[PDB]
């Protein structure tokens, strides 16, 4: 506090400090079980290592990597960023700028981008133009890779959505991993790893069931580091701001007077805005469409479909409409 | 049902905080009051 | 003795000036890359989130 | 202790330091549209200024 000299009104006013905490705790059994109807087993599986053991670890890897997928943005975060799509850097340098005012560290800060983040910079005149990037070399126009921008390192992954991109610092998020203890009454099992972590592989004879089967689990926990305020400021999620969307594949017929099509909508940036798209029929007696845009022929005919998107800016739906010739 | 002890640690988190840049840039002086004289600039 | 806050720097790397390579004059293209502006006018910066970042 | 003092000049005039300010355009209310968070809650909005800074 300041005190003001020769005038002794405010004495002492001391202060006192807090220290706070967190807690993190393991809350997810990751496990995969295989019934093996040992009858088939004797003819149908020829290499257990390869055909059993193999989609096993392979499963378990990709569980683990969602499970990454959905806590990178299961976090409170404020704000979007929302890239333009023709000038992407001024988005960059804002994140950048947004990390400083936290006073987050500068080292040691991840950014994981998707495919639709790297195709907007490299169709980014600031990176294809040598003038406007400084290396002849011209790694945009020559090759694919963009390279270090911002004073981060790009790494892609289509885990996360493409048109979204996260910059976290190193002690952001927390993740733990425990590998089961075998148990004693069991038949000994193996010590398979995939991706650094441990899994515990435990099969047994059912003889009840006449069958054999395996299990390949271990245990995780998460947990996002935030504030003590709730206020989730050592991570930044930046979005590609879209201005319009359309239907692929232009018009088209259908299958025949009575099937099924599963129309899908990309945005101009091109990622995939389906799920997040709502569908409306303006000739739902000609034509019948469904919530995740499942259009159904129920007569034969000429109708229009129109899909709605909310932008990720705001304000008004994009809107697109697309005829539709059922046989 | 075994009961357990608790476990407090601290690994590497740090509560945000200002950086310390401003000081030393600026005129510091040691030590009532202090006057410093201006000196005098004359006419031709 | 230059200060200039988050908003100013922020301004100064998105400033065209200093973005483009053939404007900026520097083959190194600092803005694109590690955000730094550097020497600016006849001084250094001197990045400081104590002050206003407008000011 | 500690004291402050702003070194002017005799005629009156502080042109010893100067200030710069970045200019505003346009100010946008940030989350754009938003309910609230009940009928009988409170929300403390928040406004950019187009430039990064909080005004």
């Amino acid at each position: 506090n300041r005190r003001d000299l020769r005038d002794p009104d405010r004495t002492v006013i001391a202060s006192e400090l807090v220290e706070h905490s967190f807690g993190v705790t393991l809350d997810k059994h990751v496990y995969a079980a295989l019934k093996f109807t040992d009858e088939q087993r004797t003819l149908d599986i020829r290499d257990y290592t390869k055909q059993v053991l193999m989609p096993q670890v392979s499963a378990v890897a990709y569980e683990l990597e969602d499970y990454i997928a959905e806590l990178i943005e299961g976090a409170p975060y404020e704000e979007t960023i929302l890239i333009d799509p023709a000038d992407t850097v001024p988005a960059f340098i804002t994140a950048d700028q947004r990390m400083g005012e936290a006073n987050v560290p500068t080292d040691s800060r991840r950014l994981v981008v998707g495919s639709a983040v790297a195709a907007a910079l490299a169709k980014d005149k600031q990176f294809r133009h040598a003038d406007w990037s400084g290396d002849q070399a011209n790694a945009a126009l020559r090759e694919a890779h963009v390279g270090r921008l911002a004073g981060m390192n790009v790494i892609r992954s289509n885990a996360i959505a493409p048109d979204k991109a996260y910059l976290w610092h190193r002690t952001a998020f927390i993740l733990a991993y425990r590998t089961p203890v075998v148990p004693e009454g069991a038949k000994a099992g193996a010590s398979f790893s995939a991706n650094g972590v441990a899994l515990r592989w435990l099969a047994d004879y059912d003889y009840s069931q006449l069958g054999d089967r395996t299990l390949l689990d271990v245990f995780t926990g998460r947990k996002v580091v935030t504030e003590v305020d709730g206020s989730f400021v050592r991570a930044v999620e930046l979005q590609l701001q879209a201005s319009s969307i359309t239907i692929v594949g232009g018009a088209f017929a259908l299958a025949t007077t009575t099937g099924t099509k599963q129309l899908k909508v990309r945005d101009d940036n091109g990622t995939d805005v389906t799920a997040r798209c709502t569908f409306a029929s303006s000739a739902g007696t000609k034509a019948t469409v469904s919530a995740a845009g499942l259009v159904t022929g129920v007569a034969a005919g000429t109708a229009d479909i129109t899909a709605s998107y909310v932008p990720p800016q705001g304000g008004t739906a994009k809107t697109a409409t697309v005829t539709v010739t059922v046989p | 049902i075994f009961v357990k002890p608790e476990l407090v640690a601290e690994i590497g988190v740090k509560q945000l905080q200002r950086e310390i840049v401003l000081p030393g840039l600026v005129w510091t002086n040691p030590l009532d009051t202090i006057t410093v004289r201006v000196p005098a600039i004359t006419t031709a």
